RNA sequence: AUGGUGAACUAUGCCUGAAUAGGGUGAAGCCAGAGGAAACUCUGGUGGAGGCUCGUAGCGGUUCUGACGUGCAAAUCGAUC
RNA sequence: UUCAAAUGAGAACUUUGAAGACUGAAGUGGGGAAAGGUUCCACGUCAACAGCAGUUGGACGUGGGUUAGUCGAUCCUAAGAGAUGGGGAAGCUCCGUUUCAAAGGCCUGAUUUUAUGCAGGCCACCAUCGAAAGGGAAUCCGGUUAAGAUUCCGGAACCUGGAUAUGGAUUCUUCACGGUAACGUAACUGAAUGUGGAGACGUCGGCGCGAGCCCUGGGAGGAGUUAUCUUUUCUUCUUAACAGCUUAUCACCCCGGAAUUGGUUUAUCCGGAGAUGGGGUCUUAUGGCUGGAAGAGGCCAGCACCUUUGCUGGCUCCGGUGCGCUUGUGACGGCCCGUGAAAAUCCACAGGAAGGAAUAGUUUUCAUGCCAGGUCGUACUGAUAACCGCAGCAGGUCUCCAAGGUGAACAGCCUCUAGUUGAUAGAAUAAUGUAGAUAAGGGAAGUCGGCAAAAUAGAUCCGUAACUUCGGGAUAAGGAUUGGCUCUAAGGGUCGGACGAUCAACUUAGAACUGGUACGGACAAGGGGAAUCUGACUGUCUAAUUAAAACAUAGCAUUGCGAUGGUCAGAAAGUGAUGUUGACGCAAU
RNA sequence: UUUACUUAUUCAAUGAAGCGGAGCUGGAUCCACGUUCUAGCAUUCAAGGUCCCAUUCGGGGCUGAUCCGGGUU
């Protein structure tokens, strides 16, 4: 039983602020209220402290990261080409 | 305040050397609801302390009076 | 019950006691 | 005429900083001999939040290698970095996100973030969320190092400054409309006092030369 | 319906001036001031709550035996024991690896 | 013009404290049922979000051919808000 | 507001008694903070003051009264304030707060002896002020005064510091044993140095538990009503700090190895990184029993008297209930581009410099015993008369406790405890006013203008349009109902093997009967709708004539700056804000 | 005029700790082959080796840990 058709989570926000603004938060809160798997013990159960900050309530692991997601694309496009940099070095 | 059970104890305490002063206390209570009873209170006045030792039968209380050290300094009632 | 499929106690033990008829019968014709 | 807000500023008064619930300045080791030499491992023992900064901070445990005690940093905590994790700082310190290398020591294409501007200053350019500060070239006859900076700068520094592997973490955070002056009153609550902000025109020609009309 | 006063000259609700309700002996309800509940010590390397240590306010831990603020293992009190028996393992394992490590570099440094 | 005194009122920042009945509405997450290859849709619950809402304490001060005008008062009183 | 008596020359205003009322626990009650400074209390007493009066008084005259190791200050640090070393300035003085300083403590020594001269080492960062609401060693009960009270008196405790003895414990295996473990204990050496914890922390929501209060039954006392009735209405039946034993959500340990996935909260999380299950360990919020402690306190009865003097007997017991109120607390969940103090102080761990026993040692973190705790504040009001407003001024001024009914309710109305009965009075009832009401028929014809009044209003049910950012509009609009009484049905807990025994609460629905001119019967409480202009919204300002279309706001856009810098400050300076900052930033719009 | 230097002056940091030069020092002009699976630990003039002492509870010297500089970086 769907009770909004649309603004989902905005629903708290009512009729303020506008529609296209409303969209925009929302994508955001959704990424940022999201649940993600820990890269340690496999679970689950990584939520996000403050912005930035990401704790695996099992296994109490804190990891760095985005604002409102684990890791963004530029993070991943810094980790492979610092991977492809140190494997040119040993190499 | 405290309450003590040994016997050996409470004689001990009564001979202890900063011990002057005991009081005995006898109150009228109910055994189970039932019929009236005597209790009696021993209670040695300690530097830090004040001892009390409980006694439900009269005839040991009256015995435990007698076995008093006489320089103990004994309140009655 | 969590889901809300039983108006009260009496309704959760008629309902118990028709799923182990339906059980009792299902297990006799199955064997 | 009557001063400006933005000459006012200037005396301080009640335009200072709030620092009261800040972490520490965040900073790298000092340069010392272990860093020039060799390397010096440290621990990354919390990741925590800074009052008024949008990146996090972490903290990291080295040894003291005149002394048995234990020294602790507030470094800028880089996308990635966990606590329990092992970092490395000095010049032959491996290329790993996280690691604090000289710049000299980098291959073109490295990503480094809480740049040292001069060798020695402990970290100043890339510090922001997000931000980092992209290895251009180096010139090894003058032992320099030609960066681009975040503003798309192209700066030539020493290559014996010191970079921490990898962006700084909390990047996309000014994607998320505030929606309300509530939410810019709290961030900037933490920050200083400068909101709100009242229009130029809006004031009278005494309190500001675009006033008037 | 019997009302109380604060027995202290402090008239606000601080987290030092809290009270309760006890009626006495004689009969009537009075105020008593109530101290500022203790905290549990934690594990300096988990930061869970210590087994079997008291809980106190930190002055009064001078007032107590040696028995209700250790444990009777190593690093008791300070540590827990699941963080000690990690710490164990990890010691001897590093320790082991480190010799092992130790050959492996004398081998490779003869055959080179 | 020269030399001094004021942030006990009030303007703003900071530090450390304190205060704020009872209702209405019913966001996300979750459960059950009916559909569907899945995505997803519908029904009934649960949950208790919001610089939401009605309305006390409180804060403020819209209106009245209002009271008063050497007034209780060099800015007050009543109702309404 | 009234009656009587007393006092007095004199009484509407003083005192006591008799009456009628009020504040109605968000008080006209009981305490405090700021401020005041004796206003507190007793005796005497009326010239002036209390806009009438006065025998009265916060007035006048004379005195009495404030007792602390445990309550505060004192100590710590917060935003901040501010010397020294230095550097500016003709100078009064300014910058800066650990620098730019030779800024001060400790260990060892027969230093291979040159003969009566101090040698070898170790560790390091800055005065002071800043909270009677932050942090913080430790005290309660009963009684006592004209006025003191967690301070005095009686009894019972605790903290800190110090010297020390005995008992206990440990040792010839020297610095303890037990438990697989979680860990336990009356103890069970410890210097440098390092490390960890506590101090030490936001807000909201529901749920669980405790305490006090609320409601209620039996019994033992006391009071009231009794024209008629009521085994009746009201009231007392209490238990502090501290101490011993015991007591828990969470968490953890051992066994064991899970799909037919199970456990499980109101709220959906957990499990091969070891679930369910069985057995254990711990924190002692909190509760129970006992000591304290019935000897106290409470409620009654009976003794002699001018006694300003003494004294005796009884009872103080046993239960129940809850979406109740207040408050404390636990495990949680929601929120942030907001993640929500420091320091004094205390403890513990790692380490083992060392010291210590056989006919004798060790251990003052186990028990007991001994001594001490200075200075300053402490009365009272805290407001329609003790503060401020030229006043005993309808104004202003921070906070704690908080009963019964009706009712959603700290609303309105009535009541118990407590506290007031103060504000110049008496006699008449013209006009005009101030405040509040009613009105035949018509219903805005009044007026610049429906200004003002009236109408509506709670709860339940039926039903609810355009438009829209799809969230709203909305309680749209428009309709029906509501009392009392007598019943019926549904919704549970605790124990036992289809059910039985026992106990208890308030919600909803339905059906007869009955009064009615009224049933949210007082109180309480939206009028609604069709449109235009205008500002997005929530928010802010002209204190004392303008609350708005003005300002702010989120969003959008432009410009400067890579620190040898941008925007600013200072007379200067080895000066300062942004800056505990670095383009996802700061600054100017 | 061009090109250098440091010593005045200027800027910054630190615990003024490792700077500059050289090693018949070693491995291959460059390096210390003393530190990189792991949230352990690293502190009592440093153990060991070698010369003495007057052996006795231990005490000294060189080394461990290369030398030189008239510049804290
Ligand atoms: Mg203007
Ligand atoms: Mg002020
Ligand atoms: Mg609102
Ligand atoms: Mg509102
Ligand atoms: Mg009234
Ligand atoms: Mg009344
Ligand atoms: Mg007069
Ligand atoms: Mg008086
Ligand atoms: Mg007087
Ligand atoms: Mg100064
Ligand atoms: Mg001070
Ligand atoms: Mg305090
Ligand atoms: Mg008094
Ligand atoms: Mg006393
Ligand atoms: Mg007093
Ligand atoms: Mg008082
Ligand atoms: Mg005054
Ligand atoms: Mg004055
Ligand atoms: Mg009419
Ligand atoms: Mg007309
Ligand atoms: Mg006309
Ligand atoms: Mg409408
Ligand atoms: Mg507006
Ligand atoms: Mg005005
Ligand atoms: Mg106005
Ligand atoms: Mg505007
Ligand atoms: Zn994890
Ligand atoms: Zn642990």
């Amino acid at each position: 039983a769907k009770r909004t058709k649309k603004v989902g989570i905005t629903g708290k926000y009512g009729v303020r602020y506008g529609s296209s603004l409303r969209r925009q938060v929302k994508k955001l809160e959704i990424q940022q209220h999201a649940r993600y798997d820990c890269s340690f013990c496999g679970k689950k159960t990584v939520k996000r402290g403050a912005a930035g900050i990401w704790t695996c309530s099992c296994c109490k692991k804190t990891v760095a990261g985005g604002a409102y997601t684990v890791s963004t694309a530029a993070a991943a496009t810094v980790r492979s080409t610092i991977r492809r940099l140190r494997e040119m070095v040993e190499a | 305040a405290r309450e003590i059970t040994d016997i050996k104890q409470f004689l001990e305490l009564t001979r202890r050397a900063d011990v002057k002063t005991a009081t005995v206390k006898i109150n009228k209570k109910l055994n189970k609801a039932g019929k009236p009873f005597r209790q009696t209170k021993f209670k040695v006045r300690g530097s830090s302390s004040l001892y009390t030792l409980v006694i439900n039968d009269a005839g040991k209380a009256k015995k435990l009076i007698q076995s008093l050290p006489p320089t103990l300094k004994v309140n009655r009632l | 019950s969590k889901g809300n499929a039983f108006k009260h106690k009496r309704a959760l033990v008629e309902h118990i006691i028709q799923a182990k008829a339906d059980a009792q019968r299902e297990k006799a014709l199955n064997e | 005429g009557r001063v400006i807000r933005n000459q006012r500023k200037g005396a301080g008064s009640i335009f200072t900083s709030h620092t009261r619930l800040r972490q520490g300045a965040a900073k790298l080791r000092t340069l010392d001999y272990a860093e020039r030499h060799g390397y010096i491992r440290g621990i990354v023992k919390q990741i925590v939040h800074d009052s008024g900064r949008g990146a996090p901070l972490a903290k990291v445990v080295f040894r003291d290698p005149y002394k048995y005690r234990l020294r602790e940093e507030i470094f800028i905590a880089n996308e990635g970095v966990h606590t329990g994790q092992f970092i490395y700082a000095g010049k032959k310190a491996s290329l790993n996100v996280g690691n604090v290398l000289p710049l000299g020591s980098v291959p073109e294409g490295t990503i480094v973030s809480n740049v040292e501007e001069k060798p020695g200053d402990r970290g100043a350019l890339a510090r922001a969320s997000g931000n980092y500060v992209i290895i251009i070239g180096h010139n090894p006859d003058e032992n320099k190092t030609r960066v681009r900076l975040p503003s798309g700068a192209k700066k030539v520094i020493s290559s014996d400054a010191r970079g921490v592997i990898g962006v700084i973490a909390g990047g996309g955070r000014v994607d998320k409309p505030l929606l309300k002056a509530g939410r810019a009153f709290h961030k900037y609550r933490l920050k200083r006092n400068s909101w709100p902000k009242t229009r130029g025109v809006a004031m009278n020609p005494v309190d500001h030369p675009h006033g008037g009309g | 319906a019997q009302r109380v006063t604060f027995r202290r000259r402090n008239p606000y609700n601080t987290r030092s001036n809290k009270i309760k309700v006890v009626k006495t002996p004689g009969g009537i309800l009075r105020a008593q001031h109530v101290k500022k509940l203790a905290t549990r010590p934690k594990c300096g390397d988990c930061g869970s709550a210590l087994q079997g240590i008291s809980t106190l306010r930190p002055r009064q831990y001078a007032t107590v035996s040696k028995t209700h603020k250790t444990v009777s293992r190593a690093y008791g009190g300070s540590r827990c024991a699941n963080c000690v028996k990690e710490r164990i393992i990890r010691a001897f394992l590093i320790e082991e690896q480190k010799i092992v490590k130790k050959v492996v570099k004398e081998q490779t440094e003869a055959a080179k």
